């Protein structure tokens, strides 16, 4: 079925590859080559991860767990068993992420709008690969990544954090999260404007744009504008997302002890180095 | 155990307000139909939400949500297969049938009001005090299409008033008439203002104002979504990228 | 791109809206700013300031200023050594043994309550000027709301755990690292919190703002080229820019949202962040001692 004004735009074109040939929709969902793509990709990643379940002796989601290559097979193959499996989810995952985001620019061409979104997307794709592709390979070892389980994952979050003391002392990964407060705390403002407006004192007309500007002018002295509050929250979501592959892609690469010691960089500066007094 | 019981209470809140939220999203759109304007057999699980309405101002009316406002309007489509799930074509030109990316919607035919009840988008010869204050000045520049050929130049700038902002260039054509161009589907350079999206004979095309001090919303929708439109059907006169570098 | 404004264009100061504000109350215009404007708008102010806006203002400063002093203080007033070690300063709590008496000494204590009390004024006063400001317009109070959710998980940490539990000693420290440390320390002797299920869920939506927001804001931008960033007019009157946006999602995965009610999944998707976080946080300690141990029965 379709939206009662969406016949308009399903319309021919938009297509990257094959044509015409998978330019079809299927219920809401339009396919496309790429369409077509994601779902193998998908289910291949899908099956051999339910595969991994039967060798492991489980059913149990919150047991399920496909371990990446031990350090020993550096960034060689393995076996099916003993990280292979993993190597070719891993591959089926990017396949399959990479093919939704094509798919979403033929999507885009077909609708006319531009290519923000898919682009957006691509962050997140980037952030995923530095964990399972960049950062192990920079440290020459398949073995780094992180395993699929839904709980094995936080594990390996824990213990790759703890390798170099309270992980807080990242300097990127200060700056990611800031980003992430900061974001969450724009999407909530924007959201409860926008509300503020259309859903107003009982009785009264819904309020105008220039109402959302003065409120917001009047609170704290400055409204970003409708425009602006768009981009800025596309603006703090990929740039946290940039700085937590950042401050992963660092970490164990040109940086291997505790990150707290890293701070001594201002502390032992020459100058104000040995001056009595304070805490150093 | 508070902590079971709260995890538990939680799972049973957060249901809901999916629910609830997913109904409130329905308030444009639905019933869904079948291709051929008919109420589809499955409408989901989530039903319709218990109307709301929205009190206009600038005495405008108000708006009932979800409504029985239906399509109305011709569009030049026509099926290509016998099941559902496959492209309509067009009939006809999509760009000047407003169909597909070129697509418009019958919004209200009057210009979008500021909160004071002023026309908010206005040429800037016309809104006092108002005056470029950074970056390229663009009026006074030839216009360029797609096709490399010259399609006018501009002759103002359409600001939006309260927003402070540029909204379109006016674009003056061989005739002595203008239109009016998305300030985001053209690219000021030092020299032009280059829109890709449409060829210079493309231009005459693009859907005129009825007065020329404003632009009514149903205005809006069409220049807007013609020139959009342009991106897929002025693919054949669009000339390369290497071409465009040659010609300085 | 549409990142980035191509030229910008400036005209009369806007002043406001005026419906029952206090005119009075409001500033004159500050100056424009060119820099701001290739992003957002360029103007500055007007700002209200009744005496709520002072109250908070006022505390605020000095429940910022009662931190700066211990700093300086325990820097021995040396401006080289202040700056150095600026992030290992901190302004900590009364010791357990105090409970939640006032007894401690300033330097071991009191001072840390002294600062708490101003930002508990300044805090509170502010979501008060966050309701006033939007019911002078005329307009809902989603903005209180919402900045509710913020200062319930701000008001578990520093104010309810910390009297729940018997001690003042509980609360957060007035300092960069510090406060970074006790958070990893709370961790710690919680068991792992990230078998703490709200904490859990708190990431789930922190996460989920992250994906939203970016979804959200490179869809209008996806489609400014037909005015989908005037969402207040999208909502009243449905354009080609509302029907594309909600197109593209459909397409993409299955359904959709309104120009309205993204906004709604919106503040949701935000709020429960600080709403699950404060939970999980009041519960750890009060009525679970270790999450690992919890989850196991
Ligand atoms: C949530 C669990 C922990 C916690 C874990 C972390 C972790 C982990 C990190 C931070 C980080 C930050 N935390 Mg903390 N933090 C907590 C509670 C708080 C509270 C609070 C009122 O409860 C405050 C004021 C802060 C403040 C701060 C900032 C110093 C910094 C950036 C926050 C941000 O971007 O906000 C978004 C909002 C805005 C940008 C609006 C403006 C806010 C401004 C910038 C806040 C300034 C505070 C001011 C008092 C001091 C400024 C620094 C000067 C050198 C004096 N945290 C609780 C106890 N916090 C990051 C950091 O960089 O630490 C060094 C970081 O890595
Ligand atoms: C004890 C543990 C350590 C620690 C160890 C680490 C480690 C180690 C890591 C982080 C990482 C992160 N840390 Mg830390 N961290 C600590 C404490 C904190 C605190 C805190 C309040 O104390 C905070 C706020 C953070 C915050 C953060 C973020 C900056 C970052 C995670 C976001 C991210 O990478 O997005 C990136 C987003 C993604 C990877 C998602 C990708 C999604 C893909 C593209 C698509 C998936 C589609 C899917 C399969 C579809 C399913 C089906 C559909 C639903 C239908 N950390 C403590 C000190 N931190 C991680 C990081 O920064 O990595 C870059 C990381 O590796
Ligand atoms: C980002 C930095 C770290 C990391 C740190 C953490 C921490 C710390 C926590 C999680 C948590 C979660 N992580 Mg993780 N996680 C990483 C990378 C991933 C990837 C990936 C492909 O890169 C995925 C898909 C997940 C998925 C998940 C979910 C099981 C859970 C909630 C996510 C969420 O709501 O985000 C926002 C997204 C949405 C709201 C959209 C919906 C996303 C859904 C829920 C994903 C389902 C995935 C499914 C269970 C597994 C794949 C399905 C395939 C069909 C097989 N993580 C990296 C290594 N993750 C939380 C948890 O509770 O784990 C038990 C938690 O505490
Ligand atoms: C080793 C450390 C522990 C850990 C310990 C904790 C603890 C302890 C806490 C968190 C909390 C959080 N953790 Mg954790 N966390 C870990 C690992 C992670 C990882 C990770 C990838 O490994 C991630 C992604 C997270 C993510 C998160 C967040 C979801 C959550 C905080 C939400 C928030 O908005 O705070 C930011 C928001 C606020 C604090 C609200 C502030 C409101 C007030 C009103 C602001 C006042 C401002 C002031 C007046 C100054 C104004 C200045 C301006 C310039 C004007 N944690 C590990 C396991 N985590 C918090 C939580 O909620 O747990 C459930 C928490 O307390
Ligand atoms: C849904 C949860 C998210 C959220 C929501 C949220 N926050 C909110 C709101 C909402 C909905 C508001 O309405 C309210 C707001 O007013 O927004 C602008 C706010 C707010 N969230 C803020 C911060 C904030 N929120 C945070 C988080 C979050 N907020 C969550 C992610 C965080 C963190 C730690 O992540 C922070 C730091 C504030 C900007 C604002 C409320 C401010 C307030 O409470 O009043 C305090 C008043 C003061 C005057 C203190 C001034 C302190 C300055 C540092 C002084 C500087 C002095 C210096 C200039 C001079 C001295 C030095 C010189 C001499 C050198
Ligand atoms: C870059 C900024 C943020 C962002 C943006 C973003 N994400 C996006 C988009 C954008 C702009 C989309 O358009 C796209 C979307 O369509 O969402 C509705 C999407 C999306 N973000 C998603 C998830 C997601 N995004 C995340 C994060 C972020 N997304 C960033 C914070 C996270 C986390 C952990 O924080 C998650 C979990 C999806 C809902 C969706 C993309 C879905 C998709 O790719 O479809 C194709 C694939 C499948 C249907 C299934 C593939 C199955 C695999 C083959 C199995 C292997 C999985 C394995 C690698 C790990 C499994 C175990 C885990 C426990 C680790
Ligand atoms: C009307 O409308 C509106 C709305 O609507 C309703 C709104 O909602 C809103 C709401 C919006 C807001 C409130 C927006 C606020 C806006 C912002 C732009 C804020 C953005 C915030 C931030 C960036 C965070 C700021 C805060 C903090 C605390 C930052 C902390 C950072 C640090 C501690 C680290 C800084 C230092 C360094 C050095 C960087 C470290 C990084 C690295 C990568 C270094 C790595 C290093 C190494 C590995 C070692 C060193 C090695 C080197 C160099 C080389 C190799 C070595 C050799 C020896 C050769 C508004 C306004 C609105 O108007
Ligand atoms: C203002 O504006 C805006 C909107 O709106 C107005 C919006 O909405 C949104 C978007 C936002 C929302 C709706 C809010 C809610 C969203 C969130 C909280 C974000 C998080 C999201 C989720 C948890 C949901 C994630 C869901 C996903 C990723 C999709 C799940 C997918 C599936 C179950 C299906 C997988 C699909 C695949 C693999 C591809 C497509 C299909 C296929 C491959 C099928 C192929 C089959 C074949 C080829 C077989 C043969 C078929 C045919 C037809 C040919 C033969 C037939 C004949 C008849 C001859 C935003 C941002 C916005 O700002
Ligand atoms: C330049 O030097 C001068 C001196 C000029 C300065 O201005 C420098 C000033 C700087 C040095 C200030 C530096 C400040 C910081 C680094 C601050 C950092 C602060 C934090 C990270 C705060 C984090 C968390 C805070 C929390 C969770 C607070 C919660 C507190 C409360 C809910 C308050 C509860 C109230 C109490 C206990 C009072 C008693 C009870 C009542 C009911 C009144
Ligand atoms: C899409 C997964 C999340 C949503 C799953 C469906 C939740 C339905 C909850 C219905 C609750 C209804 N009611 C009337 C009891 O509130
Ligand atoms: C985490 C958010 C998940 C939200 C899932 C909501 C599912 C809603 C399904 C709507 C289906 C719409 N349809 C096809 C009936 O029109
Ligand atoms: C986030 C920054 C907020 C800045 C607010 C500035 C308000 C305008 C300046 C005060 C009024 C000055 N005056 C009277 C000379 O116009
Ligand atoms: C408004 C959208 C809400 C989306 C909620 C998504 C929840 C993802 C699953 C969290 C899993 C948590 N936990 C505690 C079981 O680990
Ligand atoms: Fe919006």
């Amino acid at each position: 079925a379709l939206l009662s004004f969406e016949r308009k735009y399903r319309v021919p074109g938009g297509t990257l590859v094959g044509g015409n040939l998978f330019d079809f929709w299927v219920g809401p969902f339009y396919v496309g080559f790429f369409g077509v793509a994601t779902f193998f990709f998908a289910a291949l990643g899908i099956i051999l991860i339910a595969w991994s379940a039967v060798l492991q002796g489980t059913w149990n989601p919150q047991l399920i767990s496909v371990y990446p290559p031990a350090l020993e097979y550096g960034l060689g193959g393995a076996p099916l068993a003993k990280g292979g499996l993993w190597q070719i989810i891993t591959i089926c995952a990017t396949g399959a992420f990479v093919s939704w985001a094509l798919r979403e620019v033929e999507i885009c061409r077909k609708l006319g709008i531009g290519y923000h979104i898919p682009f957006a997307f691509a962050f997140a794709i980037l952030a995923y690969l530095t964990l399972v592709l960049f950062r192990p390979v920079m440290m020459g070892a398949w073995g780094y990544a992180f395993p699929y389980g839904i709980w094995t994952h936080l594990d390996w979050v824990s213990n790759t954090g703890y390798t170099y003391g309270n992980f807080h002392y990242n300097p990127a990964h200060m700056i990611a999260i800031s980003f992430f407060f900061t974001n969450a705390l724009a999407l909530a403002l924007h959201g409860a404007l926008v509300l503020s407006a259309a859903n107003p004192e009982k009785g009264k007309e819904m309020r105008t744009p220039n109402h959302e500007d003065t409120f917001f002018r009047d609170l704290v002295g400055y409204s970003i504008g409708t425009l602006g509050i768009h981009r800025l929250g596309l603006l703090l979501s990929l740039s946290a997302v940039f700085f937590s592959a950042l401050c992963m892609i660092i970490t164990g690469t040109i940086w291997f002890d505790q990150w707290v010691d890293w701070w001594q960089w201002w502390v032992k500066l020459p100058w104000w180095a040995n001056i009595p007094g304070g805490i150093n | 155990d508070l902590a079971s019981l709260a995890i538990y209470s939680f799972w049973i809140f957060l249901a809901g307000l999916i629910y609830y939220l997913q109904t409130e999203n329905m308030r444009e759109g639905y019933p869904l139909e079948n291709e051929d304007g008919t109420p589809a057999a499955n409408q989901g699980p989530f039903p319709l939400p218990k109307p709301k309405t929205f009190i206009l101002p600038h005495g405008r009316g108000t708006l009932t949500v979800p409504g029985p406002e239906s399509e109305d309007r011709p569009i030049a489509l026509a099926r290509t297969a016998v099941s559902e799930g496959f492209p309509h074509a067009p009939t006809g030109d999509p760009m000047k049938d407003g169909v597909g990316p070129a697509s418009w919607v019958a919004r209200r035919d009057l210009p979008e009001l500021d909160g004071h009840g002023h026309n908010k988008i206005k040429p800037m010869k016309a809104a006092a005090g108002f005056h470029v204050s950074a970056g390229k000045n663009p009026i006074g520049l030839p216009v360029r299409g797609c096709d490399l050929e010259i399609a006018g130049k501009v002759v103002d700038i359409w600001v939006d008033i309260p927003e402070q902002m540029a909204r379109f260039l006016e674009v003056e054509l061989k005739d002595g008439s203008t239109r009016l161009l998305p300030m985001q589907m053209v690219k000021v350079q030092s020299n032009r203002v280059h829109v890709n999206a449409l060829s210079s004979d493309l231009f005459a095309g693009i859907p005129t104002i009825k007065s020329p001090t404003e632009v009514t919303l149903l205005e809006e929708d069409k220049i807007c979504g013609y020139v959009a439109g342009g991106l897929m059907y002025a693919a054949p006169k669009r000339k390369s990228v290497v071409a465009a570098m040659l010609a300085e | 791109q549409n990142i980035f404004s191509q030229v910008q264009v400036r005209g009369p100061a806007d002043l406001g809206m005026t419906e029952d504000v206090n005119l009075a109350n409001r500033s004159g215009v500050g100056p424009f700013s060119t820099l701001l404007g290739w992003f957002g708008n360029a103007q500055l102010g007007p700002i209200y300031l009744g005496s709520l806006g002072v109250l908070s203002l006022f505390s605020g400063l000095m429940w910022f200023f009662t931190i700066g002093i211990w700093f300086w203080y325990q820097a021995g007033w040396n401006p080289a050594v202040f700056l150095r070690d600026l992030f290992f300063f901190s302004l900590e709590p009364p010791a357990p043994e105090y409970g939640l008496s006032f007894a401690a000494p300033l330097k071991e204590g009191g001072l840390w309550l002294i600062a708490s009390f101003f930002m508990f004024v300044a805090v509170w006063s502010w979501w008060g000027r966050t309701y006033l400001r939007a019911q002078a317009l005329g307009m809902g109070k989603h903005t209180a709301w919402a900045f509710l959710s913020a200062i319930w998980l701000w008001m578990v940490l520093g104010f309810i755990r910390p009297i729940l539990m018997g001690s003042w000693s509980e609360a957060v420290p007035y300092g960069i690292f510090s406060h970074l440390d006790w958070t990893n320390n709370f961790s710690l002797v919680h068991g792992n919190l990230f078998y703490n299920p709200f904490h859990g869920l708190s990431i789930a939506f922190l996460y989920g703002s992250a994906l939203l927001f970016a979804m959200h804001g490179a869809t209008i931008l996806a489609v400014s080229r037909f005015g989908g960033e005037r969402e207040l007019e999208q909502i009243a009157d449905r354009g080609t820019a509302a029907e594309r946006a909600a197109l593209f999602w459909r397409w993409t995965m299955g359904f959709n949202a309104t120009m309205e009610g993204i906004h709604r999944w919106a503040i949701w998707m935000a709020v429960l962040v600080t709403l699950t976080g404060g939970i999980g946080i009041l519960l750890s300690g009060t009525v679970v001692d270790n999450w690992y141990v919890w989850g196991q029965n």
